[PDB]
DNA sequence: CTTCCTCGAAGGTTC
DNA sequence: GAACCTTCGAGGAAG
């Protein structure tokens, strides 16, 4: 299966795995439920996958739902009534829950009870629902949307980080076995270097190369086929798109490397002001091709050697 | 006369009255023999 | 019917056809559906027709809907339950779909399941639906309009471009062959040159010219007939629409040639910003009638000579 | 009735009238329905009347409704199902129907079939209805506000324009004969000049002057009698109305003639910004009473000298 | 009662009053009812009063109702059936009627009859309801929201306007004779000048001045007593309340005229946003003392000379 | 009792109190009912208290309800039907009545009649002469046609130090607590001009005097109790002083944005804007500016800092 | 028990704790209900805990409910109707009550009565429901969300403040006795200094160290084990998390200390603007590591000596 | 019908 | 004078 099922199969995230192992083992010795845990970080790094792994290691059934599925307080109360001792409740995209519902978890997470209004309406009163011991697992792309009192209740925080080329190379190889395609070790590294450090991107590129190799090739992803397939997709050997190449080339040829303002640049490339700032520039800065400055952005020496121009 | 009675009841319903209330209103009219227009005209007047 | 049904009948877009041919043929060796595809570009270029071609080549049914057509999660759930194994779901203007609904597709696209609450009152409970394999085809004007978590789930991307005179000429000749009509090479060339590079316009004008030639002519289309027909309509000698003329005229006379922003210009011509940005501005820019600058749009000398003003 | 029944009786609109004649007769020779037609422009120019003429010229039964009258897909479905081959469907204010209603219109106009979701809860199916050939006719006051994908489906466009004195003078006489009122060639000319160029306004004034001539005269509309009545109606010799006079006077006396924006003005005088822009601004602009500028509208010297104010 | 009953007593509104008089006689010169009439204008100018006068001038009974009270088509058709030939139906706030009723009103206004269609279409029949001739009179504060089909049926439009000082003064004189109080013409002008042009406001002020004049004076409204009464109440000679003056003073003194936001201005005067934007701001804009800009409210030169502060661009 | 019963006991509000006496005396002289009155203004100034005073001075029995309790037209019709000639109906928090109810009140106020549909039939009810009294903090929320029918408008104003001093002494006698005049003045200065706040402080000082003292308030016990509560001689709380101190010492008086200032003191943005700034602005310690807010010279002098232009 | 039950067990909050003692004792001497109390301030400082302590000191039963559970006036009326003389009503998250429901408390708190509609038709009536003496206690983190007339009715206001190192050390030692854990005073002080001043954070660190101490150690918390566990969690001796350190390092090494804008800084650390402003920046400012200026963020002298750089 | 929030404007600093 | 950053104010759309 694509999604790893156990910590032995989960490559990378050493900092998170090393901690979770210690906390999971300790909880078993006491025969207690694991503390509430929040998984957060950039898109596609493996947050959802880790949530299922935690359940398999704990050895319990997983109850699954999502933030957008909980439309009103009555929905959450129904889900909580279905919990059994030791069950794990996983809520994906937890930031989408409405504030009127998020404030209901405040009591459930700390004291395992809920206040509910009951009665015929002629006579009605507030009563406590007592919940069995349970573990809430949450996953989100933007923890900043959660209210301060909710984040403070999670006992274990897991922050995901980008993968390095050695580990990302193994993910490409493992996926090749599942697809039953032979891949040369040199080609696995080529795909990894272009995957922007993200596992989801590495799988997408592999699927496209796989399709090409079996339609016009010998069914083997050799070093020669990968270069041809990657050229068709127009992915630079640094993962830059034609748009990314145009940006750097324009700064080097029309401005001598800058400084140049974002407005001035956006016009010369026929790109929308905010699209450049949010879709293309963030990766270029993190790789070190561009540097922001008080007077504008400048192309670094790395951009010169990559495009072949002479640095001055 | 069932056409004129139903016509008045059906016409009254077309004006937004409920089928039961429209039926009672038209059913409450004494003369069944009156023409459909008079039945609906009288029924509508009685609703004021 | 006029709409092409197979790749052999779809003229142009060679760059897109060549890639889809490989991915569709590879997907047929294996007994599985094609990966979710995203098509983007100017409107009216023939992206909807592409969805039909893919469905006929894959040999499955095609279902259609639109972003604005979906307002609540209950709508999307009902549509997905109506899909047969391998069906294709086409969503037009996918970028305009509500954010609370978009987050429901995430699980559907990546794992083919949906978590939903069903019933009311004491019957309210969560259910985990398992969808059959399906292919989603989304259409949008720009890639930068979609959110990062959605764009990351599409496995294939296709950029469509305007047709050139040799292609539009063949499309007009083909369209004038479905109707039992006769058109000379010069008339077909003249009509295509005026068709703003868009096949949808080419077909609409051809119908009108045919009507004119049947009543005001001998039922044969000649350069003399095309000129008169096109002259009777508002189509200028180079395809500019009445709205196009209105824009250029307004910029030169009311703004003195600019610079002026599209936001402020839209309210002066009483046109909705999205239409001028997505339908009219792109062509005026790609043909040099309008120039874009750091401060805003500027009319080029070509526009001055076309409208007959002096570029003082 | 007052409104004409055939092109022989429809005065003016030579361009629109001449175009439709060719297309209407061409459709009959081929024995097919007319293409979808969109009529747009200022209110009261005769858009609705043209629809009746088209139906009479085609020899078909007309069906009428309005945008605001249709609130849900089920509403439009009933109407479209109750159609006979060749029927003409006229929808006024088509730019105001909700986004959910347009969904059905696209498939109906493009292929004459619709897919309707039916059922709720466990019931979730769809029904396919095949519609007979029909022609949609739409009318609006604002064209730029019409949804871009919808506007592309109309194959024929008719742009209505203001009538001139030679046409309105004949219309006024025609109406006087229908009311059996006696009017001289001079009095009929005065009403036309001050009727603001719109047939609906001319008909209103004619009915009102009659009540005047029946007291201040022997029921004969003399030129002198007409002038005394028009001054009584507060109608300027230039056709300006109570609102037109109040607008210009407010600009001059409180804002030095402008520039002032459409919204700011609409707040001092109790009038809706849409009514000012839809019914007042267009005429005032064409007559040279107001001019548009980078910061809004300004009253020209003509307005100052006409209103009796010293120009700048 | 404080409402005039005939055009002989209806003070002001000379333009609309002149038009209706000619049309009413012309209709009376024939066996025809008056054309459907629509009255436009701000609240409190006398729209309801004019409706009663039109009925009395026509010499026909009047049925009075309001748009919000009409919930179903049956009510409208039933109400119309109670009408006799020539009766007048007055509908206030006609802009608030439900759309389901508007589509039926067209037939009554244009044809004076209703036809109802039934059957699937293959088999169908109609039923006709004939209505006696009648005249609909609608009153509305908002014209722009009335649909074009309905607007096209109304044949007479009447714009109401704010009363001028010479006429508004006469309304005070008339009202003062309904009570037992003597009022000097100069005093009556002082109240009219501060009545914001609305008859209802002038009557309210007169009542308050009466109470003072008969407790702190001899029960006579002379120029001196009027000044004292208009001093206990802080109504300025331009009609500005105490709070209205405080707004302008704050803008001139602490912000140099602005621009200043609504929130910033509200906390200074210790008032709620809604009160400033809905109770006080609207009249100040009509008088031209302040303007609204994307950056906030700003005081105009007209305000400076009224409050007595020097102005500079 | 804490609530005064007659104008002789109602301290302050000279403008509203003086006008109401003239109108009430005049109404009695004519044997007529008083016109409809709307009372509005800031919280805790005496709106509800005055409503009862009006009823006692007119010598009538007060009928009482509130806007939140009236949910449908049928409720109001039942309340109105119980009115007798000369009765006074008081509606507190009048701004909450549903729109369906306000429309019924138009005719009842101006024409004394109501036309209610009630087997369906219309019943026409004629109301006897009556006076409606309304109290609200959001007068701008009422419909424009409703405000136009009220004949008397009473806008409440803040109290002055001489009045608050007398109010504290009056309340002390109800609690049978002995308080000296100079001690009473110290509480008035800190009451922010609101009678309810002056009573709240007195209740707290009483508790301290009974536990940490001899049950008597004097210039010594008051100084100690106010130090425990940490209320400055200008009425500033601990958080109020922290805001001014932060602005003067970290930003040199500003300009500083609301967001930056809130994060620095660790308060919530909504709380600083709606709970602490209003009193600081009205007293002139802070001023809002196009680029932020700044501390005025009055703030420097009070906090004990050398002012610098 | 984990939550203190009496003032003798409640560490810290000297100001609030000292005031509540005096007011409680004075109320007992007069034998009357305590005045209404509002508790507000940051998360985890002890607001809920104090509410239970007040009830135990007063010697009465506590009736508990919450704002999210009260949704209509009928709910609040029913609760108030169940009160008995001297009862204490505690409402948590009191800011969530609808504004239409808060206005019911206005008369209940000041006059102990509410007005209710009873009967039907001619039997409908408004009646005063009289309430016995009672104390309302509310706790909220967003005091500014409450209406002005409601806050004015609370007679006692308690604003919670952060704890100090001596108190946090004693709290950690106390918690270390609920669980069976031996902890050296030096290790207790080491955790307290990293708890950011919040008791809930101190307990969370202790729980995480306990798990490590019994899995990677001998089950005893000593200077050697505490130092190792804190290194695994990567929490600086000043309480700075891994990301907090990365922020300062980037500002000091790439921008020379600033000024730098939040947008520029967020992109360099691969985080997003919302998380940096809402999660990390607030603690750095309140502790003096960062200064906000009109030009941007600046690192203070305190930050230079902590990270080990030279303050040139 | 209301809250939340984002879009547009403008004041100030620096090279 | 080109470019960044902070701040406020008024709309409008998502509950
Ligand atoms: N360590 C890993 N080893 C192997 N496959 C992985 C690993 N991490 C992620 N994947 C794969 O990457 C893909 C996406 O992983 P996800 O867990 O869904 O990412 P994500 O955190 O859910 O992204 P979101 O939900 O948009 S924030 C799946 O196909 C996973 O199987
Ligand atoms: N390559 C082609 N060959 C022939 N006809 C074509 C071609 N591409 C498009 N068309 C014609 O384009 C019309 C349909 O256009 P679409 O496929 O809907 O383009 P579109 O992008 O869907 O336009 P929309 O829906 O308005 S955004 C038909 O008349 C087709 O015959
Ligand atoms: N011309 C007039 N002469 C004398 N009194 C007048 C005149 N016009 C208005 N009034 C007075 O104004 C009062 C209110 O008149 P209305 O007809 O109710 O105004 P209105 O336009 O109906 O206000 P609405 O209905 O609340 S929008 C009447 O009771 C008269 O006393
Ligand atoms: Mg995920
Ligand atoms: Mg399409
Ligand atoms: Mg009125
Ligand atoms: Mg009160
Ligand atoms: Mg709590």
């Amino acid at each position: 299966t694509l999604r790893p099922q156990y910590f032995k199969e989960y490559i990378g995230q050493d900092k998170v795995k090393d901690q979770l192992k210690i906390f999971i083992e300790a909880a078993k010795l006491r025969d207690e439920a694991l503390d509430h845990t929040l998984l957060f970080g950039p898109p596609g790094l493996g947050k959802t996958t880790m949530a299922f792994v935690i359940a398999n290691e704990m050895g319990v059934n997983l109850k699954q739902t999502s933030g957008p599925a909980i439309e009103k307080a009555g929905d959450l109360v129904a889900i909580l009534n279905d919990l059994e001792p030791g069950d794990i409740l996983f809520i994906d995209e937890i930031h989408r829950m409405p504030m009127a519902v998020e404030e209901v978890l405040y009591s459930a997470m700390e004291d395992y009870y809920i206040d509910i209004m009951i009665g015929a309406g002629e006579t009605s009163r507030s009563v406590h629902l007592d919940l069995p011991p349970f573990t809430l697992v949450g996953a989100t792309t933007r923890a900043g949307m959660l209210s301060n009192p909710l984040r403070a209740r999670f006992g274990i925080n897991g922050h995901m980080e980008y993968y390095e080329l050695p580990d990302l190379t193994e993910i490409v190889e493992r996926t090749s076995e599942i697809f039953e395609m032979t891949i040369t070790p040199e080609a696995a590294l080529e795909l990894a270097r272009r995957s922007r450090g993200t596992p989801r991107i590495a799988n997408r590129l592999l699927k496209r190369v796989r399709d090409y190799a079996q339609i016009m090739g010998d069914g083997v992803i050799d070093d020669k086929i990968a270069d041809q397939a990657l050229t068709m997709l127009d992915v630079d050997h640094e993962g830059l798109d034609y748009v990314d190449q145009k940006i750097l080339r324009t700064m080097i040829e029309m401005y001598g490397g800058g400084p140049v303002g974002l407005g001035t640049l956006s016009v010369n490339i026929a790109e929308e002001r905010e699209t450049v700032e949010d879709m293309y520039e963030p990766y270029l800065i993190q790789k070190g091709f561009i540097m922001r400055t008080r007077t504008g952005r400048v192309a670094t020496a790395k951009a010169y050697e990559h495009m072949g121009y002479d640095y001055t | 006369s069932e056409d004129a009675e139903q016509e008045a009841v059906a016409a009254l319903v077309a004006l937004g009255y409920k089928p039961q209330e429209a039926s009672r209103m038209v059913s409450k009219i004494a003369r069944p023999d009156a023409s459909s227009e008079t039945l609906i005209r009288d029924a509508l007047r009685a609703a004021l």
